[PDB]
């Protein structure tokens, strides 16, 4: 009882509490995920036309 | 008086298929054949494939297994009934698990 | 501390190992046994052969069979033994349902040792939800 | 069959393609076996898998051009057994976006393959730390 | 050109059925080598129990009252069975043993014995 | 000492409740853990996906 | 060697610059996609993909020649 009941419910309310800190962190990781592709997808309408610019400039020419 | 037909393992080329007595069982173990080759327990074939001068064949293995008879007090825990009436379903098994792996 | 167990079966040797003690479930008697043991011959059929390793009391059940149990060379010649954790809890008790069903078909005195076969099934499979 | 073979190529495909050219040399003899094959060893069903997978990796869409670079860890992510846990079908997709995330966010690869045009033991290194972290990523898909 | 053509494709038809066919040759031999290996895995059970047969019909001298497997005393009605293999095109197997299966069933509706 | 014994047995079952109160939102969290990068990320991917459409 | 930017035309069976490769095939195979895919790809290299189209109709070579143009090779 006195091992047992301290070896296995404490540690085990730590990992399960870090379990949803390191859950927040990389939900975090996640957020920035957002930016990893997000601020160059809003672009990435003008990079399919501004390429295509160059052509449509052969186009002109 | 269950006869089984179950294809022995003979030769490569064509195995033929013979009949066996199985369930009356011969309580002394032999279980026999469809009188006229009828084979001793214990006598058993075990095949083996290696390859002849060059091709694949196989090639039987007429492995006779030693027994020794009893152990130096062979207690029981059972009768000498039970225990026989519950062995040979074993041995039934077993021979009818035979009869699907050489027939495999 | 332990015996050579040699627990066999038609086409394998489900568990070869040495443990302490040896409780297999005969008809007549659920014969513990445990080192250096005199040779007796038992006839095990359907019921657990729970053994108690040091590490744990795991339990394997076996359908039938047959031991030629001695001297710490021990043979016991099962039917059909699925070993330690294999078996599973909840398909186990499904299955004991449908041993059930298996339990209340027909067929006078042909077909009611298929019937005790499916019942001790059942004691077969009562294992898993004890392991 | 080419008649100039290995003298053409780098050094980085003088080292992967030998591993291709032989393991699709072995899954073409064992292709008739694919269909059939029920529980053989496991050298010949591996084997024989990495085939089946090293076709789809082959299968590249219309107009698509892969530069040296791409192709080398291509070529080398179906050899050596990096995509062997994902089925049959997964294979293009893991490797397009493996080839996106690898050239887009490992420039040093670039540099590496470009530049010293061999398959030294850091590129290696850079392409299977890169792998696994992509690996990982698309087990979280 | 529907007349080299039409040989072409039975050339490439033939070379892919001979591949097809030294594949099933090369399946059908791993297929009975590990048959083999489940019986030599088997064989040392069969061994120790044809060893404890010998064992008990030893101690008792066949003088038993019990063992409803051995009610040898009669020819009621046979039970004949056959175990079969479930392949295609099968070599000559399953026209041998079902021919062995009708000649002994004709020569056990011969005895009378209503065969299941 | 009756209290006192039913207080070692409920103090073992009250462990174990804390063990199964982990067990519990261990699942539920871990359910959560790749779950939240799918949705923010997926959510993100089709939405980029069908802005993309309408814009070409 | 001259990348096609094929796995399967730059792994098994090289094309180095100089070796004069031939693609051969049934009809409607992708010969000419073979070859449009080493003349895409050949654009961050030097070389000068001259390509001779004898006797395809004029629809095609419109059709190829305004794939050229979009994809900017
Ligand atoms: N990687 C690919 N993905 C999808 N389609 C492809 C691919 N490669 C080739 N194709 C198909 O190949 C066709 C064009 O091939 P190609 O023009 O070589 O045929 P062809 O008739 O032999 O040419 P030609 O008319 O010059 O003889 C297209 O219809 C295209 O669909």
């Amino acid at each position: 009882t006195i091992r047992n009941s301290e070896e296995l419910r404490g540690k085990a309310i730590e990992q399960l509490e870090k379990a949803r800190a390191r859950l927040k962190k990389v939900e975090m990781d996640a957020d920035q995920f957002r930016v990893n592709g997000y601020s160059e997808i809003e672009r990435e309408k003008m990079n399919l036309i501004n390429s295509t610019y160059k052509t449509l400039e052969q186009f002109e020419n | 008086k269950v006869e089984m037909l179950y294809t022995k393992f003979v030769s490569l080329v064509k195995s033929d298929p013979v009949i066996h007595t199985l369930l009356p069982l011969s309580p002394k173990g032999e279980i026999c054949d469809i009188n006229g080759k009828c084979v001793d327990a214990a006598e058993d074939e075990l095949f083996r494939l290696t390859t002849k001068e060059g091709k694949l064949t196989v090639e039987r293995d007429m492995i006779k297994t030693e027994t020794p008879a009893f152990s130096p007090i062979l207690e029981f825990e059972q009768d000498p009934a039970q225990i026989l009436d519950a062995l040979l379903p074993l041995y039934l098994n077993s021979q009818i698990l035979r009869a699907l792996q050489e027939s495999l | 501390m332990t015996l050579n167990l040699c627990v066999l079966t038609p086409n394998r040797s489900i568990w070869n190992s040495e443990v302490k003690e040896i409780i297999l479930s005969t008809n007549s008697g659920q014969i513990g046994v445990l080192p250096n043991h005199a040779p007796t011959a038992t006839a095990v059929d359907i019921g657990i052969l729970r053994i108690r390793l040091n590490d744990q009391w795991l339990t394997l059940a076996l359908m039938g069979g047959f031991a030629r149990i001695g001297n710490n060379e021990i043979t016991i010649l099962v039917n059909d033994a699925e070993r330690g954790s294999d078996i599973d809890p909840q398909e186990a008790q499904q299955t004991l349902e449908i041993a059930e069903a298996n339990l209340r078909k027909a067929e006078g005195k042909r077909q009611k040792i298929e019937a005790n076969l499916a019942l001790r099934r059942a004691r077969t499979r009562v294992e898993a939800s004890n392991t | 069959v080419s008649r100039v073979g290995s003298a053409a190529q780098i050094k980085a495909m003088k080292k992967v393609a030998g591993k291709l050219k032989l393991e699709l040399a072995q899954f073409a003899e064992l292709e008739a076996f694919a269909q059939f094959a029920s529980d053989l060893d496991k050298a010949t069903q591996n084997q024989l898998a990495r085939g089946q997978r090293l076709r789809e990796l082959l299968k590249q869409p219309q107009s698509a051009p892969l530069t040296v670079e791409e192709q080398v860890m291509t070529i080398y992510t179906g050899t050596n057994g990096y995509l062997d846990s994902l089925e049959l079908d997964q294979v293009r997709k893991y490797l397009v976006e493996l080839r996106t995330y690898v050239k887009t966010n490992k420039p040093e690869f670039q540099e590496i393959i470009s530049s010293t045009k061999t398959f030294t033991e850091e590129a290696e290194a850079l392409l299977k730390e890169a792998i696994q972290e992509q690996m990982e990523r698309f087990l979280l898909q | 050109c529907a007349n080299l053509r039409e040989l072409r494709d039975r050339i490439g038809s033939v070379k892919n059925t001979q591949k097809i066919t030294e594949a099933m040759k090369l399946v059908a031999a791993a297929k009975v080598r590990r048959a083999q290996e489940a019986v030599v895995n088997g064989r040392p059970f069969s061994e120790t129990l044809v060893e404890v047969l010998y064992n008990m019909n030893e101690q008792l001298q066949t003088e038993d009252v019990d063992v409803p497997l051995t009610k040898i005393r009669t020819v009621k009605k046979v039970a004949l069975m056959v175990v079969t293999g479930d392949r295609g095109l099968c070599g000559g197997f399953n026209n041998m043993l079902l021919k062995k299966a009708e000649s002994r069933i004709a020569e056990l509706k011969k005895l009378g014995v209503d065969y299941t | 000492l009756g209290d006192f014994m039913d207080k070692r047995d409920a103090s073992i079952k009250e462990q174990l409740s804390g063990v199964k109160d982990t067990s519990s939102e261990v699942k539920q969290l871990e359910e959560q853990a790749n779950a939240v990068m799918r949705a923010a990320r997926a959510e993100i991917s089709a939405a980029l996906n069908k802005m993309k459409k309408e814009t070409q | 060697p001259l990348q096609t930017g094929l796995i399967a035309i730059d792994a098994m069976i090289p094309v180095g610059r100089g070796q004069r490769e031939l693609i051969i095939g049934d009809r409607q195979t992708g010969k000419t996609a073979v070859a449009t895919d080493t003349i895409l790809n050949q654009q961050g290299q030097n070389v000068i993909c001259v390509y001779v189209a004898i006797g395809q109709k004029a629809s095609s070579v419109a059709q190829v020649v305004t794939n050229f143009q979009e994809r900017g090779a």
